[PDB]
């Protein structure tokens, strides 16, 4: 009974013994785990056996402990540790000796080293791994298979396991990598492994790159690696080069850049796609970073402080060479090009956008001549490049200089929409949409508006490749037209705008193009539905009958979607059905906000009935359940107090959503809806307040929920107190104690993400206190006899806000909320709080800083705080 | 890849557009609370 015989069944088409033996060896893997591991290692370590059998055994060893899922990987690691130490030594020596001996290029033994070491290194086991691997690489008598196997395992180590445990060992492994990178190595396969290993190990060697002699040697080997006869080493070396640009930019000044500048330009000019891709990516990453540092430089300059780190303007200096190449490589597309495919032409087009943003004015002189010459050239490749280059230049430069160019080139744009080539039509639709978003002045004018709409509506019936793209142009045009009209009559809605003449026509076209049988391609249906939403949202007064007609159609489609729920036969059908439902609810939300109160009443019954049916039929993902939540929320906001008729039916579903520890986003939506519910149905939530209070407290009791849920729980507590009024005394002490416990929380200052979470938690705590005090303040001018209930806790209130004022990490929101509190207790109690703020006079910095902030919220609230404070400063 | 979502509005899709809608609703609700508290502040 030899394991090789059953191992051949894995590669054979017959699989009856495949799963049978696999399950038997898995039962061994839980009971006779050292036995199964030892016998498998023996087979792997026997060169006499067929090498395919050894590969199959190595696959079994790897799959016995590896796992893509981090949780499954963690428990598998614990399973590996749950074995006799001597038993694991029986196979550790086998693995470390089997590698390299096999005459295979995949070298399956390298996988086995990766899995075992990724678990033993954290527990400081197998201390001879690193010295052994280094010795194997550095031994001058090692064979090609020896070195190829070892470097493969090293790269597998760096990629798989976390970087924390290898920080102290980085200097040792680095000397091994660069030893296999020098040109003196005869084979190229070993060099390929060396480049790949360094790619996944660049993060460990932060200290090594700090060293000067190490850095100079490090870039020397990679620079000489790019100029290699083989292409695989060439491309792999380039990915290493772009990574160093993205992280260690500061050290590139010292002759580092003048060396890369020659290699990268040649790499882009190469006809081979892969090397061209890396050359483009390198010159895009430098621009991407250059934008971020430019923001930091301006922020420091406006703050009066010298910048933390500066740039040398590499992109600006070298733009005159990138632009001619980038324009040229655009003329390399093919008519049979996949939409979802990364190509040098697409990368070049994207890269041009960041070029414009980095240098606003210096780009146009180097690109304007190109688009002018090839705008009517008979070959459609060059016509496509010229129009595509036009769209990129829109973002960067100041629009004032662009106005003469765009208005002059408008007549040539419209005729391009009727070009016999679909590719040029697609780019024409994209660039006219961009010209509307960025330069609406040239798009909204009497001469060119009417022809623009004629071509735009004509394009809605074209092929989906361009039909989807032109649809997004309509949404941009509607927003520009809506903003163009400025009624300025305090109504806040213009009576008439430029799109009023043909509003009903374009709405009709958008309705029918949605129902196209081929809307799946290029997300045509998804695009078409959204432009309908933006059209309705951006409608004028005259279009009121039109938006009424659309509401009837949308409601009709909702009832139809109910029937499609009953019959379903495939997972892809489920995805399409769920996406359609989400879009339909999204459109219904927009039309409800626009429609008048009277029409909202008659259709409310059907809207609620359909919405609750979606929630009840929770046969799909959480998207359908979540979408119905805020759809009801916007209905409640527009309905007002009339929603009380639906409380008895909405109550069971509200509790179900509130009591759901899974799908934290869905629970988040329900929490937000409660705040709206108490605001609109004020002073009437009393019969339903006790249940939602208990349900909320239960969710706050446990800990395994998402952290983002917690702050909103505190915010709704304050809003409920404001809504109900003086009836909160039943739960007043419970919420106060819970708020007090949550307020006194401290997290490490180094983690910015924790800092933001704690700051948002502080904002919710402060806002809850304002609602608590306002709940007992009362509408009457005098304080209510319930305001002394919170009197004992005022000292803790002022101590808390003093703690907030002490931290420099205060954002622009906490200061406004704290200032609102100070005024509130000032007007709630009066004389007593004067001594309390006297004992803590440092609060005055918050009062003064509340006006220096640019946010109007802090300025107004702090102005109120200082006004009422001065009344008690000199009252006698 | 990691850059295809920038070329010619290809990034715009169901998941991305839902995110923009959610932030719109949150901003509208937050703004509505602000003036309602402002008028009750009696200032």
């Amino acid at each position: 009974m030899e394991l090789i015989t059953i191992l051949e069944k894995t590669v054979s088409p017959d699989r009856l013994e495949l799963e049978a033996a696999q399950k038997f060896l898995e039962r061994a893997a839980v009971e006779n785990l050292p036995t199964f591991l030892v016998e498998l290692s023996r087979v792997l370590a026997n060169p006499g056996n067929s090498q395919v059998a050894r590969v199959a055994a190595g696959l079994q060893i790897k799959n016995s402990l590896t796992s893509k899922d981090p949780d499954i990987k963690a428990q598998y690691q614990q399973r590996w540790l749950a074995i006799d130490a001597n038993a694991r030594r029986e196979v550790k020596n086998y693995v470390l000796q089997t590698l390299g001996t096999e005459t295979y290029r995949p070298s399956s033994a390298s996988q086995c080293v990766a899995g075992i070491a990724c678990a033993e290194i954290p527990v400081n086991q197998w201390p001879e791994l690193i010295p052994q691997l280094v010795a194997n690489v550095t031994n001058p008598n090692s064979t090609e298979h020896m070195k190829e196997s070892t470097l493969e395992a090293i790269g597998y180590i760096c990629q798989d396991i976390d970087p924390e445990q290898l920080q102290d060992k980085s200097n040792e492994i680095l000397t091994a990598i660069i030893q296999g990178m020098r040109k003196e190595e005869p084979s190229n396969n070993v060099k390929l492994a060396a480049t790949n290993a360094l790619l996944n190990s660049l993060e460990f060697t932060k200290a090594n790159f700090d060293k000067e002699s190490e850095r100079h040697f490090i870039m020397q080997v990679v620079c000489e690696a790019t100029q290699c006869p083989d292409t695989r080493v060439r491309v792999a070396a380039l990915q290493n080069l772009v990574k160093i640009m993205s992280l260690y930019y500061q050290y590139m000044e010292t002759y580092m850049g003048p060396a890369l500048f020659a290699i990268t330009i040649e790499a882009m000019k190469s006809d081979i796609d892969e090397v061209a891709l890396q050359g483009i990516e390198f010159w895009s990453n430098v621009c991407d970073e250059e934008m971020d540092l430019a923001i930091e430089a301006s922020e420091a300059a406006e703050q009066g402080r010298p910048p933390e780190h500066t740039s040398k303007f590499y992109a600006k200096g070298a733009l005159q060479y990138l632009v001619p190449i980038l324009t040229q490589t655009l003329t390399k597309q093919d008519e049979n090009d996949d939409d979802d495919d990364w190509n040098p032409c697409k990368a070049a087009g994207v890269c041009l956008m960041l070029l414009a943003t980095c240098c606003e004015d210096d780009i146009v002189p180097h690109v304007l001549p190109f688009i002018k010459e090839h705008i009517k050239n008979p070959d459609w490749r060059y016509r496509d490049a010229a129009v595509m280059a036009f769209g990129c230049i829109l973002e960067g430069p100041e629009p004032s200089q662009l106005k003469p160019l765009v208005i002059q080139a408008m007549p040539t744009l419209i005729e391009l929409m009727k070009d016999p080539s679909v590719v040029v039509r697609d780019t024409a639709a994209w660039t006219v949409g961009r010209i509307c978003e960025l330069l609406p002045e040239a798009a909204i004018n009497d001469v060119y508006l009417a022809p623009l709409l004629q071509c735009l509506i004509e394009g809605l019936s074209a092929e989906p490749r361009v039909a989807s793209n032109v649809c997004w142009a309509f949404s941009s045009l509607a927003e520009a037209a809506y903003e163009a009209a400025d009624v300025a009559d305090d109504q806040e809605e213009p009576a008439t705008y430029c799109l009023s003449s043909s509003f009903e026509l374009i709405v009709q076209k958008l309705l029918e193009t949605t129902d196209r049988p081929d809307g799946h391609q290029n997300n045509l249906r998804s695009s078409a539905y959204e432009s309908l939403m933006e059209i309705v949202k951006n409608s004028a007064k005259d279009c009121y009958p039109a938006v009424q007609k659309t509401t009837l159609v949308i409601m009709e489609r909702l009832q139809q979607v109910l029937q499609m729920e009953s019959h379903i036969q495939s997972t892809s059908d489920r995805i399409q059905f769920n996406d359609l439902q989400s879009l339909l609810c999204a459109t219904l939300q927009n039309v409800l906000r626009k429609v008048q109160h009277q029409d909202a009443l008659q259709i409310s019954d059907v809207v609620m009935a359909s919405l609750l049916r979606m929630f009840q039929s929770t046969a799909g993902s959480g998207g359908v359940q979540e979408d119905a939540l805020m759809a009801v929320s916007t209905l409640v906001e527009v309905l007002g107090g009339e929603f009380l008729k639906y409380m008895e039916a909405f109550k069971p579903f509200l509790g179900i959503g509130l009591k759901n520890y899974a799908e934290y986003q869905v629970c988040l939506a329900a929490v937000g809806l409660v705040g709206d519910l108490c605001r609109a149905l004020q002073s009437n939530i009393i019969p339903f307040c006790d249940e939602v209070m208990q349900l909320l407290l239960e969710n706050l009791g446990n800990e395994n929920v998402h952290r983002s849920v917690k702050p909103q729980i505190l915010s709704v507590f304050g809003d409920i107190a404001l809504a109900i009024g003086g009836e909160f005394k039943k739960y007043l002490e419970v919420v106060l104690n819970t708020l007090q416990q949550a307020s006194q929380a401290q997290v490490d200052k180094s983690d910015y993400d924790m800092v933001d979470y704690l700051n948002e938690l502080r904002e919710s705590c402060l806002e809850a206190y304002t609602g608590i005090v306002q709940g007992l303040k009362g509408d009457q001018e005098n304080v209510h006899p319930d305001v002394m209930l919170v009197q004992p806790r005022v000292e803790f209130i002022l101590s808390f806000i003093d703690h907030i004022a002490g931290d420099e990490d205060h954002t622009d929101g906490v200061v406004a909320c704290a200032a609102g509190l100070i005024g509130d207790l000032c007007t709630a109690f009066g004389k007593d709080v004067l001594k309390l703020v006297e004992a803590r006079p440092m609060i005055h910095e918050l009062l003064t800083e509340g006006r220096r902030s640019k946010t109007n919220k802090a300025k107004t609230l702090a102005t109120w705080a200082t006004k009422e404070l001065r009344k008690l400063k000199n009252q006698a | 890849a990691a850059r295809l979502h920038r070329f010619k509005n290809k990034g715009k899709d169901s998941t991305e557009m839902r995110r923009r809608r959610i932030e719109v609703n949150v901003e509208l609700r937050k703004a509505k609370k602000d003036d309602q508290m402002l008028k009750r502040r009696n200032v």
